[PDB]
């Protein structure tokens, strides 16, 4: 719980520094135009976003 | 007689007044935080009590009384189960008051009774 | 599948530090001399305001407002 | 009082086509109605924005991807026309959807 | 919890100004916005206070909502010691 | 603000589904059916409509305002630029969501899974 060492670690870039913004999974995650969604929700939310099957 | 001390106890636990024990009553009568102090003569030491009034000559003012584990009471320790004596048991040598608070009926009279004469 | 194995420690023990509890610290702050003029035991902090006692230990007056700027050798 | 040219330039931007289509034909009315000139309802090529993503949720199967897609159309429309009229224009007509900005190119 | 005693006075005060808080899930960070703390004690509290049965709180997207009820209203009333009439900004009867 | 029209739609379609989940986890209890967002110059318009919209409503109409503030707080919008507009569902048959609401509320009190379906 020390100031210095708890989370001490840099997090500019990498997995960990971008989550989900649904689960806050680290896997497989859109940042293409900020969507910062793994492809699971996308899938699952992908008609209510906006996102349509077209061909 | 003194229903005006747990007046200024409340109004100043209702503003975070109340230095209870004996190094936070030093540090407020030492600063200048120090309004009201209330030292238990009845303790088996007679040594704090002396050093207090030695401090508070030096937020000058003292009202000693008696009766600790009373003070403990009716200082407001513990936690309301019941409006009274709910804590199981709690003492409380020294209770100095930091911030004179809302009410002020008669906090001024008894004060300049006692000490300022 | 995961079956980790009763963990097993190469360390006696290491416990929480129970802070030391003093039995009337406050007494060893101040002294009154025959009902009257009270004394500062150690030593004062021009910074915080009177009233903060400067430690003793090992040389260096350690404040209790100032823990990290003020350890004053003396 | 005033009269003074101020090219302004609306542009529109929405995922649908029919009610952008209406919001720009009632912004042709409303500026002929009023004897504006002014630029027709220029439309940009159709930016379209697609996703190619595993159906899988867990990697196993078949490879099977889909494309998931936008069509936002953007369509301009530049007046030689005072400010006021076309403060009063713009600011009315506005229905869910397309997104309307401007700017004044003054 | 371990928490300082102004802290937990101002973050109680501020729920009293809007009634709702929110406080995303991320651990670790140094300051919550518009509250000036971290929001470590800021979730914990406001939890503490629903166990309590004072707040309601839900979960959504890794954000955190909090509510306060009628009870919930008087007792942090009661805390800063506000005058009864008062009412937080929930309580505003701003109309549609 | 200048952020590029196709990310300013991607934040858009991202609000629009954070808005709707988020009805879904607060208004499951009153019946929500759908949300609407509509853009206007000054105010940005939120539409729920919902089965039981005198509870969405909530007592002296404090409901609709506390789940707005939320939003204003949620979403860094300033004050007054979101305005909760509650309205009943046109017909609740039509509406899936509803059934399934109700589906849901009907099988966690243990009823007849086959007559309740
Ligand atoms: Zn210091």
């Amino acid at each position: 719980a020390h100031e210095n060492v708890w989370y001490s670690h840099p997090r500019k870039f990498g997995k960990g520094s971008r989550q989900c913004r649904i689960s806050g999974s680290h896997s497989g995650l859109i940042r293409k135009y900020g969507l910062n969604i793994d492809r699971q929700s996308f899938r699952e939310k992908a008609n209510d976003i906006g996102f349509y099957k077209y061909r | 007689i003194e229903d005006a001390l747990k007046v200024v106890l409340r109004t100043s636990l209702v503003h975070d007044g109340l230095a209870r024990g004996l190094r936070e009553s030093a540090k407020a009568l030492t600063r200048g935080e120090g309004q009201l102090a209330v030292l238990v003569e009845s303790v088996t030491e007679e040594a704090i009590s002396k050093l207090v009034q030695g401090l508070a000559t030096e937020n000058v003012p003292l009202i000693k009384v008696a009766d600790a584990k009373q003070l403990g009471e009716w200082a407001g320790l513990g936690k309301i189960d019941r409006d009274g004596n709910a804590r199981k048991v709690v003492g409380a040598s020294v209770v100095v008051v930091k911030n004179w608070g809302a009410d002020t009926q008669e906090r001024e009279i008894l004060l300049e009774h006692f000490s300022q004469q | 599948g995961k079956k980790r194995k009763k963990k097993v420690y190469t360390t006696p023990k290491k416990i929480r530090h129970k802070h030391k509890k003093v039995k009337l610290a406050v007494l060893n702050y101040y002294k009154v001399d025959d009902e009257g003029k009270v004394a500062k035991l150690r030593k004062e902090c021009p910074n915080c305001g009177p009233g903060i006692f400067l430690a003793n230990h090992g040389d260096r007056f350690y404040c209790g407002k100032c823990h990290s700027t003020f350890a004053t050798q003396k | 009082q005033e009269v003074v040219i101020h090219k302004i330039r609306i542009n529109l931007t929405s995922t649908k086509v029919k009610q952008l289509e209406n919001v720009s034909a009632n912004i042709i009315k409303n500026a002929e109605t009023f004897k504006l000139v002014k630029k027709g309802p220029v439309r940009l090529p159709t930016k379209v924005l697609k996703i190619s993503t595993r159906k899988t949720p867990n990697g196993e199967g078949s490879k099977t991807w889909d494309t998931y897609e936008m069509r936002i159309h953007k369509r301009y429309i530049d007046l030689e026309a005072p400010a006021h009229i076309v403060k009063r224009i713009t600011q009315i007509t506005i229905e869910p959807g397309v997104d309307v900005e401007v700017i004044i190119a003054a | 919890m371990l928490i300082p005693k102004e802290d937990r006075k101002k973050i109680y005060q501020h729920l009293f100004q809007e009634g709702v808080l929110v406080a995303k899930k991320d651990f670790n960070q140094p300051k919550h916005e518009e509250i000036d703390t971290k929001n470590l004690f800021v979730i914990k509290a406001l939890q503490s206070l629903t166990s309590k049965g004072f707040v309601k709180t839900q979960f959504s997207w890794q954000y955190y909502y909090y509510t306060l009820t009628e009870e919930g209203v008087v007792y942090l009333r009661e805390y800063l010691n506000l005058p009864e009439h008062i009412f937080p900004a929930t309580y505003l009867a701003g109309q549609s | 603000a200048i952020i590029s029209k196709k990310r300013k739609l991607v934040a858009d379609g991202v609000f629009y589904a954070e808005l709707n989940e988020f009805f879904t986890r607060e208004l499951a209890e009153e019946g929500y059916s759908g949300v609407e967002v509509r853009v206007t110059p000054t105010k940005t318009e939120i539409i729920i409509r919902a089965t039981k919209v005198q509870d969405v409503v909530g007592e002296n109409g404090r409901r609709i305002n506390e789940l707005t503030l939320l939003i204003e707080k949620r979403f860094k919008y300033k004050r007054g630029t979101i305005a909760l507009y509650a309205e009943r569902v046109h017909d609740r048959g039509l509406s899936a969501v509803a059934q399934a609401e109700s589906m849901k509320f009907k099988l966690l009190n243990g009823l007849a899974i086959r007559r309740a379906a």
